[PDB]
Order: C-alpha cells, then structure tokens, then sequence
C-alpha cells in the first residue's frame, strides 16, 4: 500500500520476497529447552548444526 | 456378548396386553445372526441375520 | 523428484466432511481456518496508518508534500516516476529527486511512522 | 386390508414408537433405503389424522430397472447381423445415390475444390 | 416517492417456488464443465466449478490472467478473460446455473411424506409417479375419448390405443409428461368444479378428502407459484467458497462433497446432452435421463434412497439439504477454574491480571492512544504485548465500570449468566462470590466457568441494569431470595446465637456497640448467658419514617454484636434472638420487602462476613468422636432380630403367610431403623449437663455434627443416621428389598458383603442421576420452544374474570394448608368482606397487605385473582393479569419475556426429580403438559340428564348409559370391563363422575370448564414438587397452560370454514370485528381444545421458528408451496437472523417498527 | 447507580426504557458534546447518565426537548447557507 | 483462555484458532434463553452479529472500540446469508423484501 511503501521508503525498504514462520514458544508458558532434534529430508542438505 | 446359543425374555408389554413371548438366539463367532421368537397369535418365526 | 511431484495429485483427495476427534460432532472442513481476511487490529493499523501519513505530509511544503506523494504514489492511485513529474515541475530528474531526498530528511524525529514500522 | 389392519390395530400407538416390529409384517423385497422415511413421517407429529393419510397414500433402484428393458433380448446371429447390417448398407447406399441425383452438390464439390487447390 | 432499489432495512423474507427464469436471474454464468482447479498451475477453469469470469476472483484486486492489478480497474472487466475484478468475497456470493436437457423432478416435492407433486395432481407417489417418470408406465395427458386424464397405461396398451385412436390424444412419458400434466393442470377452473361436486349430497363420508384438497388447491393457486416450477428444468448452483476446495498442509487438498455431487450431475446431463444429438438408442437416452434424475435427487437432497457414496469415504455425501438440517462461538471471551472470593462483594468477581489483559484489548490500545504512551495503535500493540508496568494501571481505568457477565455449563434459568464488576487478581484463575456460588449450582469441585465482555454501549447498561447480581436478589421461580447465605456463613451466624447457660455469663449488661469491646477483651464467654442489654429499636407505620424505641432485651453476646450488622429498619433482635437455620433466609427476606434493594445487598454482605469470619473463630471441626453412637444400637438389633427370627419360625410352621412374610419382616427392620434413629438423635441431640450455679441443667448438645445439621450447611437427617446410626433396608437390582440391612455404619466398620449390597445404590444413583440430568433439560426445551413468544404488552387490559384461588388443602383427610399462593397477584374485583367493603378492585396483594388476609380470620380462604390463563388480552399479556413475581419487587415490566423465564423456572427443579395410582417424578409432570390420556380413562355426564341402560349389549356392546332430560339423548359406550358408580334412574349433573378413575385432561377442559382444568394441571404439578420439595410459584405454569390453550375449534357457520381447527388468536380478534361490522351471523361459536406442549410448539406462524426445531425438510417444502412469508414479530426466528429481540430491551423498536409497517 | 439502579427504575417504568434513555445519554456523553450535569468522580459514562436519572434530572422528554432546541438551533441559526442554496436551482 | 480477535474458518466466518491464539467460547441456546428472559436485546444482538460472524460488523465495531465511540453499527451475519445461498441454492426461493 502506497502510504507503507513510503514509510519503508523512509525507514529503508529491504523489502526481501520472504516472510516468516518461525516456530515461537505460545505466550504464557515459559521453560528451559532441554534437548532439540532435527528430521532432514533424504536428499536434503544437512544443516551445520544438525 | 459370549457365543453360542441362549433363550431370551422378553417378559412384560410388548404389544399391550402383556404375555411372555419367549425368544431363542444363536450367536455366531464369523457367521450370520439365526434368531427365533414368538408373535402373539403363538407363531415361529426365524431371523436370519 | 518427478515421482515426488507424481505422489502430490494422487486422491481425490480427503473430503471436509470428514470426522476426526469424533465430538458432538467434529468435522475437517471445521478446523480449516481463513487466511484471506486480516485481522481487525491489522485494518485498524492501516487505517490510522493513513491518517498518520495524511498528517505527517502536511508538515511539508506544496513542492515537497506532491513530490513525495505523487512519486511513490499516494491518495492518486497511479504511481509516476521521475520524468512524468520532472515535466510537471519544470526542472526534470534529479531536482526533483533532491527534494525527494529532503524530505526524507526531515522524517528522522517523528515517531509516529517509526513505531509504525515494526 | 393386511398392512392397514395391522399397522393401526398395532400401533396404538406403540408407545416409544416401536420402529422395529411391523417393517418386517411387510411384503416385497425388505432392507431398502427407501420405505424407512414413510413410516418414520406419519407415527408421529401430524397425530390421528396422519394415520388416515397414509393409508390413502398406501392404496425404485436404477440398475435394477435398467435389466428390466434390457431383459428384452432380441439377440442375433451371424445371419442377423449380417442382414441388419445389409439394411444399413442399403440404407447408405440409397442415400449417396440420392445425393448423387442433387447436381448442386456437384457442383458445391466442384468449388470448395478449386478452393482446395487455391489454398 | 420512495422505491430504493438497494439493500436497505427489510421489514419480512419471502418464501415460494422458483421460476426457471427466476434462477437465471441469480445465474452469473453457466458452469459446464466438471473440471475445478487446474492439475498443473491450479488455476480455475474456463467454465468449471470454480470459474472466475462466472463467480468470483481468486485474489481479491487482481484478475486471473494478469492484465489488470491494482484498483485501476475495479469497475472494468478484463479483456483476454472476462473476469469482474472487484472483491474476492464476491466468490462467497455469486451464484451461477446449470441448464439440464431433459426435465428433472425435485426431490423435496416429489417425495416427502406427502406428494406435492401427486397430491396437486391427485395421482399415487412411490407406486404411479414413480413408474410413469421411471420410464416404464406412460400416462395419459387428457383424453376426449376412451382413456381418461390421469389413468396409466403399458407399451402395448399405449400402441392398442394409439391404434384405436391417435393423432388427438398424444400423451408422452417420463419428467416432460409430469410437466405437461401438471402444466395443462387449470388450478382455476377445478377450483370452481371440486367447491361443486364435492358438496353435493355427502355426510361425512367424504367431507374429511374434500375440504383437505380443496383447501390444498385453494392455497396453491392463492400462492402465486405456478404447478411448472414442480419439476425444474434449470438447476441454480451454490457459491465455490460455500463449498470450496483448498489446499491443506503439505499438498492433500480439502473440498466439500457438494463438489462431487455438481460434478456428477454435471457429467451426466452433458452425455445426455450428446446423446441427444448423436444415434439415439431409446433405452440409452432414458437410462441415461434416470440416471440424471440421480445425480440431481442426490445433490438437492441425499437422505433417502439407497444413499449415492464414492469419494472413496464408506460415508454418505453430504447434500445440500443434509448441510441445513438437523455452537455460535463468540469473539471477547474467556473461561478457566473458579474459586472463592470471600473478601469480595456482591457486585463483583475475581478477574485474572492476565485474562483481563487479553480480554480489553481493543479497549486498551485505544486508552493508550487515547492519554498518550503510545504513539500510534500498533504502539499500544507493542507497548501492550510487552507488558510495561504502567499499561496494567491504564487497564485499571478501562475495567473501572465495565461490567464483565460470568456464565457456568449447566444454564438452567435465568441466573445462569449475571454481570459482575472486574477486580483485578494477582492470579490465572477467577474468583466468584460466594453467595450467587448457589444461583449457579456451582460448587468448586474443579468446576470452570465463562466470562464475556459488553462490548456495546447499552450492552453494557444491559449488563448492569439487568444482568448485574445485585438486582437479582430474589429467585425468578419463587419470590424468595436466591444469594441466601449457604454452608458456611450460616453455620457462623448458628454459632454466633446458640444460648449456653453460665460459663463466664451472668447479666453483665451494657449497650449494644460496647459488648464488642467485652468480646475481645475475653472475661465473658460469647454464648452466654442469657444476658440483658439495652437495644434500640427502629420502626415505622402509616405515614412512614423512623420511630425510635429504646428497651431491655435478654439476648446473648453474639445477638448484641450481630446486631450492629442489622440495616435501620427490621423489627430487631427479634431476627437475632432465634438462631441460624432457615430464619437466616428470612431476616434477608423482610430485610428486602421493608426496606429495599441496596440495604438488603449491604446486609447480605455483612451477614456473609460476620458469618465467615465468626465461622472461623469457632473452629468447628469432625473428629471421629463427633458422630456418637447409641448404646441401645446392639440392644434394637437384637429385639429386631429376635421378632423376626420368631417369624421366621411361625413361617416354618406354617401359621402366617409365607407368601408375604417378606414384607411385615421387613416393617419390623424399618420399625428398628427408626428406633436406632430416635435413639441416635434423641442421643446426639440434647446430652451435656454443665453446671449452671447450683449445677444440674439440660441444653443442645455442642457436638459439631448437630450444628451443623441445625444450621442447614449440608447435614440431613438421613444423612447423620447413617453416619452413626446404620444403613437401613437396601435396594436389590431386581427392584426388592433385601431382608438384612445394613447393621453396621460408616463410623464402625463396614463387611465386604453389605458394601457389595450398596454398591448398586450407588451405580443405579449415578446412573438414574445421568438420566434424568439430561431428560429435565430435555423437558425444558420443548416448554421453551412452545412458550418463548408470549411477551407482557398493550400495558394493562381489561377483564375481571380468573380462577378463584384457594389454599391447596389436603387437609381433608391428612392436614396440610399451604396458603401463601396469593401474593403480587392482581385482584379480580373487591373479593368481598364478613361484613363489607375492605379489598379494591385491580388492587395487587401486597407483601404487607397479604399479611392483612389474617386480620380478617381464617374464614375468608378464597379470592378470585387475575391469570395468565384467562386475560382478553390478544397476542400478549396483561401486566395486571401475570403478577410481579421477579428478582423486582414491582410488577413485570411491560414487554418483559415471560415465557423464557416461565419454562426455565420449570425445568430448573428438575434435576432433583426422582422418576418413579401414582406415577411420580419428572415423567409426570411430562405427562401433564403433553395432555396425554391415562392408561384407564373415566368418563363424565356431558349433559345433565336421568341415567339409563341403553340397551344391555346390543352392539357390539358392552354396556351403554343415556343421560337423557329436557331434551335430546346421549348414548356413552361402557366397555364392561371396569364396573360404574351410579345406578339406573339416578340423575347426574353436567359433568359428573361415573368411573371413579383417572380423569382426562381434555374431558375437564372440554365439559368442566377452563378454569377446572387449569386448576388440575396446576394442582397435579405441584402435587408432584411437594414430594420432591421443589418451591415454584403457579404463575409460571399458568403461563404455559396460556399459549397450552392457544388453539380452538369452531363449530357452527361464519367466514371461517367450520371444520378448521384455529387459535382464538385470530378468532377472538375477528368475533369482535363482526358483531359491529356487518351481522353477527356471518360469525360461528368457537371451543377451546386442549393440545399438549409438543403439538402446540408444532404450530406456529413462522416457517423459520418452524424451521428451527421440527423437521426442516419438512416444514421448508410446505412453506415453498404456500407463497408465505415470516413478518416477523418472533423471537426464535428473530435470533438466527441477528437482529433485535422482539422483547426486552427491544420491543420499543419493534413496536415503532410495527406501526411503521402500516403505510405499506 | 452502581448498584441498582433500581432506585432509577421507578423514577421511569419498565427498566428497558431506564436502559434505552441512559444508553441514550451515555452516548451523547462518551462521543460528542459531554457536559455532564453530576460530579464525574472519576466515573464511566456508563453510570453517568444513571446517577442523573437519579437525580431528577435528564429523562426522554427532556432529552426529546432538548433534541427539539438542538435542531432549532443548528438549523435557526445557519440558515444564511441554506437559504441561499435554495436559489442554486431556483 | 482469552480471546480479543483472532482468525475465522473458510467456511463460516466463525471465531477459532490454536495456531496464535484462541477459539473464542460458545454461547448456544442455553446462554440466548437467558438473554431473552434478561431482555438484553442489545446485548444478544451483538453475540449473535458482529460479536461473532459480522464480517464487515466486526472490523467496523472494531474500529469503533480503538476510537472509543462504541455503538455497534451491525449487519446480517453470514451464518445467515449463507443459509439463504443454500435454501436459494436448490428450486425454492426465498427474498427480503422491503415493505
Ligand atoms: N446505591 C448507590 N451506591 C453507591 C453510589 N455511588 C457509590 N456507591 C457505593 O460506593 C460503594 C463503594 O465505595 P468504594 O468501595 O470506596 O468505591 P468508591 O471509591 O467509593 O467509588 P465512588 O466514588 O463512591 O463512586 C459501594 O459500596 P457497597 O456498600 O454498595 O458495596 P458493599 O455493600 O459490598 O460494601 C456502593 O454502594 C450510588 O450512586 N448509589
Ligand atoms: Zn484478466
Ligand atoms: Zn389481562
């Protein structure tokens, strides 16, 4: 919308093709993370930290 | 319900009047329902699954 | 990877008549949520969005508030670059870019459209 | 006179309206999706007078149906085949040699060819 | 010079058939194709399910190629494809069509209980109409020679005919032959010739046919619907997005079945279409037309034969039908577990910090942005989801007076949602007032309940002028208080009375305020002694005010202290020198009728603190050797024993009956549970001794349990007895009693057998409890269903006349008066005096002025009062005529909503109905309303006449008595079987008994009179609640025994038609306007017919209230044939439709809005 | 009003009306001309327009009335514009 | 649970979620028996229209809220609507006329 691509325009656009849904722990809970696992794909390129 | 075979009641009003009418039943493990019950004018009917 | 994609038409597919939990009583097509709406409070924000720039181009100048709105286009539907308001203004291009430039300038204190931002 | 006896004489009026009983003190071919909403429709809500429009409205699958006209066989030979399709041929024939007689489709042939030949 | 062609307000919806032409006026399009999304770029197709040119855009600005984007072009449509780029929610609208080829029949009239479309053509369904259109048997279409109009002929009785004749008598087969039949039809003209032919010379041997079709017809052409549009020959479609197929998660698409259905139909009408242009096979052009009729009957409505599948799912196909026959979730709202709030008010509820943060939000950000803070509105989002301290105290501004309503599951009556102020907790759970904890029926087992936020203006004053706690007080069942304290305030308020003799007494007097002073500063005890003190008094009489009375009373130190808490009124001390038990419901009771609504809510909460914190102090607890046995326990069980054993013995030698010795045994352990229970309490309710001066004294016993069940605070005495005393007979799962009950009780030991005994009681209590838990709310849906319309209007109207009420008195042969059933009620006219004048004329009985009904002795036990069942009130209720019986003092507010109120007050007690020549319980008061006849019926004298036998079985026969005097005879039929009770000669009166059984409620409202069998239904209900002990006020079931009466039948000559069977609704309201507008002759005589609940909710003027519960399918169908509309003053069909309620805050606006409706 | 409210009703029968006529006053307060009559307090309009009520003053007719002077008002007063409208299509 | 304003299913514009927030709670026939025997006309009006299934309802009461004006401003709610695309979708045909 016009009025939001000036407002990026005066606040630097960096308007990437990309979006977001990164996984978000639901707000009121609160915890400690005590072990984290990764399912890749089979044929996928595995990840640094997998 | 356990197979085999058992005779059921029934008792009490099932068609005003009141009068037994007693039914027999046997129950299959795989097969098909043969059942046999009263009417009240004293008939034998057979139900078949 | 073409088996892949083969694997992806396959089935009808599911139906939303569908029952899942079995409730009272559950239905798929029920759990499908809408995504072409927006939420209120986001039509709210773009709203007030409108007014918040309709308020901030008028702390700018004729030659400056028509600049910028007519050069990214606002409240006038079709955008127009450089050259179709380099015409209009007599002085064509980059004179007109300079003042695009400036008043951008001037929007480094205001807040409203910084938290706007997000 | 059977049906309607029993199914007034018995339902009086069955009370928790006993479904399960004089569906089976039907005739014809029994465990259809069809007779079970016109039973259910008048036991209740349009009470006693219902039980008068059912009678005087008391006085079915598609395959089963399509069999039915099917069941006329009429089936044929290498002699019946051939002769039908004889008629056939006579029928074609007769046709084309009534066309034949139409110089006008001659001549139409005539031009759509110089048409063809002029691309 | 109106005439707005735009979607302004509608003051009524229309319901009829649809023209072929009709449809086409909502067609923006012609699907043709069975084709949906693309396989590939899932795009929608040219001209499939989900076109974009014939529906709607995908996205919402943008067209399907890509020509245009932006808002440039909203009013253009694109030039490569034809696609009107507008909303995407146009996709949700528009409609489009489907042409079929050959004519297909509609599945809803044709086959639905009655034939529509045979009965309009007088012509057999499932066994001619359907081997006529099946392609089988041809019908004749009129024939002037030979064959008739409607006979059925075969192939070969078609060609003999044809042979015969033919060339003047065509007649085809199948859908387009029902089409010319019902086409040719002249609704007109057999109007004329049926009103003719069916009139001549015919008793009642045909008459019922006669004026059922004709009727029938009349109505039908009266319509406007033309008999063409029976069987449609264009097929409307139903929007993509009501039936849409999007893509889930990971690919594996989602759509409806309706879809499959569309796209079946589809693909058979274009191969009929083809084979209608290529060689045509008559058997494969008909099957094929059979087969279309399929594909149509299954996606108009499925139900119903067979049940078409595939879609893989085993499942039938959800059809257009089965998606509208047969919960509304809400934004701004919340639920979690409740709990107690003693420090709390009356008027206010414990709100979680958090909750109500989520819960204002909107109202949050606003304020924000309001005072400053944030900047902008995303600001207060922000500033709002990063909880920055001073965000909280700007909710403690937004929650100031913005009253949020709590809810609990089970909603039985009104006081199942009541408005509260918010105080916010430091907690994730809400807290609640104890004292409405009972209006709820909620206890804190776990139990959770819902809260919801008056977003609008006048929702919220809605909130606190109605729905608030503090002005519902008393009960809407019964006139009394409903926020009475319960368990523990009352226990407090027992222990703060309580005389003990000495033990740090003596008449230490003082003055009131100073004795609290002598309380903490120990000395003196506290339930001492009696002791004297000075109290002053408050009272007032004739022109009001206060008058001042100073005294010496003997009261007690927690009498004096709890005295301070006593409003300025009130008789005083009084209130206080009883106890705590059911007096403490009392104090509150007057405390309101005296004074007023904000002292008795201040009370409330004072009596409830006092109680609780005095409750506290005590430090009432149950040890083990609270529950004291009695020492003559061993002694009873063994005399009880040794007398059975005895008859057990006669038994062996004969002597008594064997056959039932079962039962005198068991007389004689119930005798020895009552002697164990005497004893017991006899026992545990006096002991002690103390020592008053000189020693030797008798009380109550101080032994926690006692108090408790001496102060309500849940402890019966069933309960105790079985605590120490014992377990008495026990019920077997055959329906007997077992003949060695439970010896033992809980504070001994229990053995494993009689437990095992116990254990069935307590399955089939739980069990029975399941029942009827959902059978009462089962009940109340149809009370409410048939009696949420009536509303109090036109102000107060007219009429003296009602039932003569009296004191229920079965006194007659056991004694007992109950005789507070007049109050708030409106007299008839001065119900007269021993003597002269006293009482007025709409004088209602007040509270204080029913208390004036003793000063003129017990002679005066009748007084004939203003109903609900009688008022010549029209569509309403007289204000007068109901009564006033609210949580309000006054009378019910014009426009109130007395039926709602009425059935919920009703089935409210019923979960504390036990099922089961009396029947008992819930299923009795079923049996009542449904006016259902006994299973032995007795007969009454329909005329007074001279009884005799007519003729002694001469039928048939079976006896038979003629009543018979003045003139005409009458001939009853006694079926021998039960004898009689007048003898031949006698004579009898104009309704008397001669059965001496069970009496019908419709032979009461029939021969006795109105008043007679509403007086019964009343006083048989009631009958049923004083077992169960259930208080409810009559004016409710007068209520329901009003619109239970709605309809009547007439019997005579006037403009309506005789044998119709109509409500003395639109009767009364036209025998009016006929006796002054052109004769009196031109009008019949009506008489009121008794219909139950269930028959009288099933007639209603509305198709869409109709719609609502009955059967849709049914009700819709016949609503289509009948050009009716629904206009529109209903409350069920004004909710689903979302708009204002017809009652209540409305009214106003649906009463500026009826009499706006009569310019036209 | 803050608890009954009650003490309102019988100053103008039937509660409805009561609910109608503040909600009435209520929304002229919260949006609009505000001007209350009774010591706010730190009170919502809600109950404003309650306590008035309960004070005597602020009914339907006097609402009505008011309503009658603020057309006559708006309208009386700014007529010079109209009037001269008036003669924009003769 | 709480719940302000969150998503809607495709079907019936109808408040739900557990991908963000919260299903809005049910009233049913249980609640409206009550808030007809109230007589909160208003208070029924909005649970029924923009306080539920208002498409455009909502938003504009929304907006109404933030603005501090309140009111309402309500509409015909699809789950009515869409009943009348359904009834309208087969050969009966039902209209609101004006007066
Ligand atoms: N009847 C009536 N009461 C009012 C009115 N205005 C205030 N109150 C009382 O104000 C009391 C509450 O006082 P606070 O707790 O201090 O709150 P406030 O700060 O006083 O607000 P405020 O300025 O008075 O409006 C309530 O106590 P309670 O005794 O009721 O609660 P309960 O009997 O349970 O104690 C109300 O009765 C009014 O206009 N009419
Ligand atoms: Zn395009
Ligand atoms: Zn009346």
């Amino acid at each position: 919308t016009p009025e939001e691509k000036l407002l990026r325009a005066i606040f630097g656009e960096k308007a990437s093709d990309v979006k977001d849904s990164s996984l978000r722990v639901p707000n009121g809970v609160s915890g400690t993370v005590i072990d984290v696992q990764v399912f890749t794909r089979d044929g996928v390129e595995k990840d640094k930290r997998a | 319900r356990s197979p085999g075979v058992f005779f059921d009641s029934d008792k009490g009003k099932t068609h005003s009047s009141g009068k037994v009418l007693y039914n027999a039943r046997i129950i299959p493990y795989r097969g098909s329902w043969l059942d046999f019950e009263f009417d009240p004018k004293d008939n034998l009917f057979v139900r078949i699954d | 990877d073409k088996i892949r994609k083969v694997l992806k038409i396959a089935k009808e597919p599911i139906s939303m008549e569908t029952p899942i939990g079995d409730d009272e009583d559950s239905h798929l097509g029920d759990f499908i949520e809408d995504t072409t709406l927006e939420l209120p409070l986001d039509s709210a924000t773009t709203e007030s969005l409108r007014a918040a720039t309709h308020d901030v181009l008028a702390g700018l100048t004729a030659r400056e508030a028509k600049v910028l709105r007519m050069r990214f286009g606002i409240d006038m539907n079709t955008d127009y670059t450089l050259e179709e308001v380099g015409k209009q203004f007599d002085v064509t291009r980059e004179r007109i870019r300079q003042i695009e430039a400036k008043a951008l300038r001037k929007l480094r204190h205001p807040s409203r459209s910084e938290v706007l931002r997000s | 006179q059977s049906q309607l006896k029993l199914l007034v004489t018995r339902g009086k009026e069955q009370g928790y309206l006993t479904y399960a009983e004089v569906n089976d003190h039907l005739p014809e071919d029994i465990v259809d999706s069809d007779q079970i909403e016109d039973i259910i429709q008048m036991i209740n809500d349009m009470g006693i007078q219902v039980m008068e429009e059912a009678p005087d409205a008391d006085d079915t699958d598609p395959v089963r149906m399509y069999m039915r006209e099917m069941g006329t066989v009429e089936l044929l030979t290498r002699e019946g085949e051939i002769d039908i399709a004889k008629r056939i041929e006579d029928g074609i024939n007769q046709v084309q040699c009534s066309v034949a007689e139409y110089p006008e489709a001659i001549t139409y042939l005539l031009e759509q060819y110089d048409r063809v030949e002029a691309e | 010079l109106k005439a707005q062609t735009k979607t302004e307000e509608f003051d009524a919806i229309k319901i009829a058939l649809a023209s072929p032409d009709m449809i086409r006026s909502w067609s923006f399009g012609e699907v043709k194709k069975p084709e949906t999304i693309n396989y590939r770029t899932f795009k929608p197709e040219r001209d499939g399910l989900f076109c974009a040119r014939i529906f709607g855009p995908v996205k919402d600005y943008e067209c399907l190629c890509g020509k245009y984007k932006r808002l440039k072009h909203r009013g253009v449509i694109c030039e490569k494809c034809g696609v009107e780029v507008t909303q995407t929610k146009v996709r949700r609208e528009r409609m489009g069509h489907i042409e079929l080829a050959s004519p297909t029949a509609h599945i809803w009239f044709l086959k639905s209980l009655p034939s529509r479309i045979g009965l309009l053509l007088d012509m057999p369904l499932r066994d001619i109409e359907r081997v006529l259109y099946f392609e089988s048997y041809v019908v004749i279409e009129g024939g002037m020679t030979n064959l008739e109009r409607q006979q059925i002929l075969t192939e070969e009785q078609y060609l003999d005919a044809l042979e015969e004749f033919g060339d003047e008598f065509d007649a085809k087969m199948g859908a387009e032959a029902i089409q010319a039949l019902l086409k040719s039809m002249d609704l007109e003209q057999e109007c004329e010739q049926l009103r003719e032919e069916l009139n001549e010379t015919n008793s009642e041997t045909k008459r019922k046919k006669l004026t059922k079709r004709i009727k029938l017809l009349e109505a039908f052409v009266q319509s406007g619907n033309k008999p063409e549009w029976m069987i449609l020959t264009v097929l409307p479609v139903l929007p993509p997005d009501l039936r849409p197929l999007v893509p889930l998660d990971g690919g594996r698409f989602a759509t409806s079945d309706l879809n499959d259905l569309y796209r079946r139909v589809i693909n058979r009408n274009n191969r009929l279409k083809r084979l209608l242009d290529l060689a045509a096979p008559d058997i494969i052009v008909r099957n094929e037309k059979r087969m279309l009729q399929e594909a149509v009957d299954a996606l108009l409505d499925n139900g119903r034969r067979g049940r078409a599948i595939t879609g893989s799912n085993k499942r039938p196909l959800k059809s257009l039908a089965d998606m509208i026959k047969g919960g509304k979730r809400v934004d701004y709202s919340g639920r979690s577990v409740i709990t107690v709030g003693p420090y709390l008010r009356l008027h206010q509820c414990g709100l979680p910090k958090k909750m109500a943060l989520e819960l204002f939000k909107p109202f949050i950000y606003g304020k924000l942005e309001l005072r400053g803070l944030a900047t902008t509105i995303k600001a207060a989002k922000k500033m709002v989801e990063r909880e920055e301290a001073v965000v909280w105290d700007i909710l403690d501004e937004v929650i100031r007076e913005h009253p949020v309503l709590l809810n609990r599951a089970p909603t039985l009556h009104r006081l199942g949602i009541q408005a509260f102020e918010p105080v916010l907790i430091e907690g994730k759970a809400i807290q609640l007032h104890p004292l409405v904890c009972a209006a709820y029926n909620a206890d804190f087992d776990g139990d959770q309940m819902a809260v919801h936020v008056p977003l609008t203006l006048e929702a919220q004053l809605e909130a606190r002028a109605l729905m608030m706690s503090t002005n519902n007080i008393l009960s809407p069942a019964n006139g009394e208080p409903i926020i009475v304290p319960s368990q523990d305030v009352v226990l407090g308020l027992y222990y703060m009375t309580r005389d003990c003799v000495n033990a740090k007494g003596e008449g230490m007097v003082l003055t009131g305020p100073k004795e609290a002073e002598r309380l903490y500063r120990s000395g003196l005890a506290s339930l001492h002694a009696r002791v004297k003190v000075r109290i002053t008094e408050y009272e007032k009489d004739a022109n009001g005010e206060l008058v001042a009375k100073t005294s010496l009373k003997d009261t007690t130190v927690g009498r004096a202290i709890l005295w301070m808490i006593v409003p300025k009124g009130l008789p005083y001390s009084i209130v206080n020198q009883a106890l705590g038990k059911k007096a403490i419901s009392k104090m509150l009771n007057t405390c309101y009728r005296i004074l007023g609504l904000k002292p008795t809510v201040i009370f409330a909460d004072q009596i409830m603190y006092t109680g609780f914190a005095y409750a506290a102090r005590s430090g009432a607890s149950v040890g083990i050797d609270d529950m004291v046995i009695p020492e003559k326990k061993h002694e009873i069980i063994s005399e009880a024993e040794a007398e059975v054993a005895e008859i057990q013995e006669q038994f062996q030698s004969g002597l008594v009956t064997a056959g039932e010795r079962y039962n005198k045994v068991i007389d004689i352990w119930a005798a020895a549970n009552d002697r164990v229970s005497k004893a017991m309490m006899d026992n545990l309710q006096t002991e002690t001794v103390i020592n008053r001066d000189g020693q030797e004294e008798k009380q109550v016993s101080f032994n926690s349990i006692y108090m408790m069940a001496d102060s309500g605070a849940r402890g019966s005495a069933a309960q105790i007895r079985q605590l120490a005393g014992m377990r008495g007979l026990m019920a077997k799962p055959d329906g007997s009693i077992i003949e060695t009950p439970i010896t033992a009780n809980f504070r001994e030991g229990l053995n494993v057998l009689q437990y095992f005994i116990s254990t069935h009681g307590a399955r089939k209590g739980l069990a029975d409890t399941a029942l009827k838990t959902a059978n009462s709310g089962y009940l109340t849906r149809r009370l409410v269903d048939v009696a949420q319309d009536l509303v109090v209007t036109e102000d107060d109207c007219g009429t003296h006349e009602g039932i003569m009420m009296t004191p229920v008195i079965e006194g007659g042969d056991v004694k007992e008066p109950l005789r507070d059933r007049v109050l708030g009620r409106v007299t008839a006219e001065d119900v007269l005096k021993p003597g002269t004048a006293d009482i007025l004329v709409p004088r209602n009985t007040l509270l204080h002025e029913q208390w004036c009904d003793l000063l003129e002795e017990n002679s005066v036990d009748a007084v004939k009062v203003r109903s609900v069942v009688s008022c010549d009130t029209d569509f309403g209720v007289c204000a007068h005529c109901y009564g006033r019986d609210l949580a309000r003092g006054h009378i019910i507010n014009k426009g109130e909503a007395i039926g709602v109120i009425a059935a919920q007050s009703i089935g409210e007690p019923g979960t504390q109905l036990t099922m089961r020549d009396i029947t008992g319980g819930l299923p009795r008061v079923a049996d009542l309303f449904e006016a259902r006849r006994p299973k032995e019926p007795a007969i009454l004298a329909e005329i007074s006449g001279i009884v005799s036998f007519g003729k002694e079985t001469k039928g048939k026969r079976r006896l038979v008595i003629t009543p018979v005097d003045g003139s005409d005879p009458y001939e009853e039929m006694i079926p021998k079987w039960r004898q009689l009770n007048v003898f031949e000669g006698e004579r009898v009166e104009r309704g008397d008994v001669i059965s001496d059984g069970p009496e019908a409620p419709h032979d009461i409202l029939r021969l006795r009179g109105v008043h007679a069998v509403t007086r019964y239904i009343v006083n048989e209900v009631q009958d049923v609640y004083r077992l169960q002990g259930v208080k409810i006020n009559d004016k409710h079931i007068e209520v329901i025994v009003r619109q239970m009466l709605r309809k009547a039948t007439i019997v005579n000559a006037g403009s309506s038609d005789f044998l119709e069977g109509e409500q003395v609704e639109y009767s009364r309201v036209k025998i009016a306007n006929r006796e002054l507008e052109a004769n009196g002759k031109v009008g019949a005589t009506y008489s009121r017919d008794l219909l139950g609940i269930t028959k009288a909710s099933l007639a209603t003027e509305s198709f869409i209230s109709a719609a609502s519960f009955q059967e849709t399918t049914r009700v819709l169908t016949e609503a289509a044939v009948a050009g009716k509309r629904d206009e529109l003053r209903g409350l069920k069909e004004n909710v689903i439709v979302g708009r204002l309620i017809p009652a209540g805050t409305g009214y106003a606006y649906h009463q500026d809005r009826m009499r706006r409706r009569a310019a036209g | 009003a803050r608890v009954t409210v009650q003490d309102a009703v019988e100053k103008i029968g039937n509660r409805f009306d009561l609910v109608l006529v503040a909600a009435r006053r209520a929304r002229q307060m919260q949006v609009g001309g505000k001007d209350p009559l009774v010591p706010e307090e730190n009170d919502k309009t809600t109950v404003i327009a309650l306590r008035e009520i309960e004070e005597g003053l602020i009914n339907n007719q006097i609402l009505d009335v008011r309503e009658r002077q603020e057309q006559q008002e708006q309208e009386a007063a700014e007529l010079q514009a109209v009037t001269a409208i008036a003669e924009g299509r003769r | 649970h709480a719940r302000s304003t969150g998503s809607y299913s495709l079907v019936t514009q109808q408040p739900l979620g557990g991908k963000a927030q919260f299903g809005g709670q049910r009233f049913g026939e249980m609640e409206v028996w009550a808030l007809e025997a109230y007589g909160a006309a208003y208070t029924l009006q909005e649970m029924l229209t923009v306080k539920s299934d208002d498409v455009n309802g909502r938003t504009k009461m929304y907006k109404n809220i933030v603005d501090g004006n309140h009111q309402m401003e309500p509409g015909m709610p699809e789950s009515f609507n869409v009943l009348l695309k359904e009834i309208r979708s087969l050969g009966i045909n039902i209209e609101l006329e004006d007066e």
